[PDB]
């Protein structure tokens, strides 16, 4: 169980990482399957974070909320980037969003590894 | 059940001044039913403070209370957070050109003028002064130096002969002071503008002797500073209500969250301690 | 058993030019009994490349092969690694003022001159040229533009009327080209100095038409560029031996490790493809 | 066992983190117990990394070597900082070492969380 929780936590971290990677490739070349994978992987990270939130205790509750909200920020930054990109706008118009999406994805990684450590320590 | 989380970002996390601000924040938070997350770099860095502010923004915390290290550098992130619905309070240095709901802290230019008035009482209207500041490009330090300089220029013939920086580190405060006393002939007084500067200066004066050819006016009421005042190594310190800053900032944040509706400085001398 | 690990740091990790360099490195590494770790940012960043270089230095890897984005910016970290016993090779842009054991890549100023000679063959000694470069402050781009400019100034009356940057992004190459064709009256030719610039320029020319009022001379032999040469949208491309760079760099590193002891550019036209 | 390996990996990460924290406090105030704890915690991180290296496979071998060497770099940067500090030298003389020690400690954290994920995935 505590092991199942950190399996899920590791799955979330992989989803976020894979989502970012596909997102990056999509913005740099526009292969539609990259965007499809970007989208699928955040759907999965979002759902599994939701699943853990169902069974959270007093401490992880706070971290999960931060992680869930931070993922929403990533979703918003990456969607805004994709939107400007597909509108064929100047890089200057999505530079910030593009950067923030990378940064925010890295915050998600830190919440996830913190969670994994907490689950590890029953 | 889950509580609102308020993020508090400090100049320097380990510093006993910020620990007192933290204590005040924890008191208010327990009273109001919030949790405080206390953050900050080890060595002063605007860049590091902004990354922490960015993390809290992304996490959509219930409120952010932030130190402002450099003028104009926080505006963008503060306004972005405000726009996203996060109430933002600035603490112990302000970003005036931003949409933060409130500033909780000292009027730092005024605090400088207050030091200037006390400096004139301590050594008179003629003589040489040297300044030790906690970072050359740090906002509330520049403001303190500004108020001080303005005051002694209007109300005396005191000459500022040397200004240098401790980067708000204790050891570096001693060393930069020792270096300032050396390299200058007749210094009558030191003005020290952040919490550890006075302690470091006292060490440098006691070590060269110059107790007492050199008076010290410094900032804050840390234990060793109060001790140096009793022992005569420091003549006056300018005291801030740090605990009250942390306390008031949390209550302003929680007031905004719940839809409900400049702190003086004090000169302390040996007779006061 | 454990093998030496060689770190390869690219300009842009996903780019098909660097993937070809990677392939060459993997070939040499399998032959020599090493492992290659292939790194790089998504968007070009000197800062990010230096952090990766710093990580490899700290990890005391057996060798580092690094791209150099900005002149003078890598010297400190390269020399520090060399001093700590890590053999360092620079690849597809050099840091001349550093103690790296070798540079493996194009003579970029020369490659620019080569483009300049081909530009004169393509449109003659009179006319207007515009430059699309992969980052205004990128070393080997500036070097290519330098060689080109020098050449056409010595050997023609061609006027460079506009220079702007794609930041080595494909979409931005198209857009900046479309913007350059607009805003300039009579442009006869485009010179494109990194791998994706030519593909983006061809898209912008085909879309406004201007096939063919505007010739394109670009860089590298990517599939779409070779295709644009066959279809007449691109007139010439300057081809580098990217695969050979990766191959040779690993062998130089492994030679140094084991204590054992400038690659030409080629112009390709439609008749060659 | 794979669980024991990631317990150890988590212990290493905590040792490195705690070592850095005490190191930081020591440089900022000079409390001798902070330096003692700095030193004890890296001793423990070093030994346990050595222990894992004894039982490593084909892949973790490479990560463990990177982590072990990176810890040695942290040890060197932090000792050089402590040395300049105790000599009462100007900040300008240990600024780089002080910064590098923080940076290098963060690299150790990333190797450790990578290891923990690999152990998690038998
Ligand atoms: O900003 C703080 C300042 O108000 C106090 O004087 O010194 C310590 C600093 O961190
Ligand atoms: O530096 C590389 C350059 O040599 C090539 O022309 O374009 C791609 C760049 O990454």
């Amino acid at each position: 169980s505590m092991l199942n929780n950190m399996l899920i936590t590791n799955e979330i971290k992989q989803h976020v990482d894979s989502s970012l990677d596909n997102f990056n490739q999509y913005i740099l070349n526009g292969t539609p399957s990259k965007k499809e994978s970007y989208n699928n992987e955040v759907i999965l990270a979002k759902q599994k974070i939701g699943n853990l939130k169902k069974n959270s205790d007093d401490v992880n509750q706070y971290i999960l909320r931060d992680l869930d909200n931070t993922l929403d920020s990533y979703i918003e930054s990456s969607k805004n980037t994709i939107s400007a990109y597909e509108n064929k706008e100047g890089y200057v118009f999505y530079y910030d969003d593009f950067v923030a999406a990378k940064n925010i994805a890295s915050y998600c990684d830190a919440y996830a590894s913190t969670l994994m450590q907490n689950f590890l320590e029953a | 059940p889950i509580k609102p989380k308020i993020v508090l970002i400090s100049h320097i996390k380990t510093n006993p001044y910020w620990l007192d601000i933290k204590a005040g924040a924890e008191r208010a938070a327990k009273e109001r039913g919030a949790v405080v997350e206390f953050l900050g770099p080890t060595t002063a860095s605007t860049e590091d403070g902004l990354k922490l502010f960015d993390m809290a923004t992304s996490a959509k915390v219930s409120g952010i209370i932030t130190y402002v290290q450099e003028e104009g550098q926080y505006k963008k992130k503060i306004n972005s957070a405000m726009e996203k619905g996060i109430p933002v309070v600035t603490i112990d240095s302000d970003e005036e050109d931003s949409n933060r709901i409130a500033y909780v802290g000292t009027d730092n230019v005024l605090a400088g003028q207050v030091a200037g008035k006390e400096m004139v009482k301590q050594i008179g209207t003629s003589g040489n002064v040297a300044i030790v500041m906690g970072g050359k490009n740090v906002k509330n330090q520049k403001e303190r130096v500004e108020g001080f300089t303005q005051y002694i220029k209007s109300n005396s013939n005191l000459k500022i002969v040397d200004t240098d920086s401790s980067d708000a580190m204790l050891l570096e405060a001693e060393i930069i002071t020792r270096k300032i006393l050396n390299r200058n002939d007749n210094i009558n007084a030191l003005f020290c503008t952040s919490a550890l500067d006075g302690i470091g200066a006292a060490r440098a004066v006691k070590d060269l002797n110059y107790k007492d050819r050199v008076k010290i006016i410094c900032f804050d009421d840390l234990d060793d500073t109060l001790s140096n005042i009793r022992n005569g190594l420091v003549s006056a310190t300018i005291v801030q209500k740090s605990n009250e800053m942390g306390y008031r900032a949390v209550n302003i944040i929680m007031d905004k969250i719940e839809g409900k509706s400049l702190i003086d400085v004090n000169v302390i001398n040996k007779s006061d301690v």
